[PDB]
């Protein structure tokens, strides 16, 4: 009968977290609750690693020369108008996990899952993953380099 | 008992 490609449970995948992105995913769950959000999305993990200068998100962002506050504001404008009982993580944040944690094991080199990762995955599958805010805001960043020197990149990460 | 992010992965299967 038919098949399609392996999914890996999701609680597997969050036992992959380092410590401090996993501290971070525990921050974007009480944040989408607070908002009564329906979806835990990538973009209440995002928004809670921009509050803490060493997440490799906002390494990368300082890298590639972006603000804080603008992709904050494409966040905030793009959240789900829908008010809801938990929320499930989005069917997308869940695949994505799965891609970071692919790529985290074998090219990146990493022995944990960073939320490094997590957005190196989303910005190589933009069109999947990336709203056209966060596209337009992201377009720039180099995703060969990222991946290729993404340890020493993110060398003074919390989440090393 | 579950904590929080139990409560959404159980969700999440759900």
């Amino acid at each position: 009968h038919h098949t399609d490609p392996i999914r890996i449970e999701l609680p597997t995948l969050i036992a992959k977290l380092n410590a401090q992105s996993k501290l971070a995913l525990e921050q974007a769950a009480s944040l989408c609750i607070e908002r009564q959000h329906p979806e835990v999305t990538l973009e209440h993990y995002l928004d809670v690693l921009l509050d803490n200068p060493l997440s490799d998100v906002r390494l990368v962002l300082k890298q590639a020369g972006l603000e804080v506050d603008q992709v904050k504001q494409a966040i905030a404008s793009t959240y789900s108008r829908e008010q809801v009982t938990y929320p499930a993580f989005s069917p997308l944040l869940v695949e994505l996990l799965q891609e970071a944690w692919l790529l985290s094991s074998t090219e990146l080199e990493q022995a944990e899952l960073r939320s490094g990762a997590i957005f190196l995955a989303a910005l190589t599958r933009a069109d999947r993953y990336l709203s056209f805010k966060l596209i337009s805001l992201f377009e720039g960043i180099n995703r060969e380099n990222l991946k290729k020197h993404f340890a020493m990149i993110l060398s003074d990460s919390a989440e090393t | 008992q579950g904590s929080l992010l139990d409560e959404i992965m159980a969700q999440t299967r759900c």
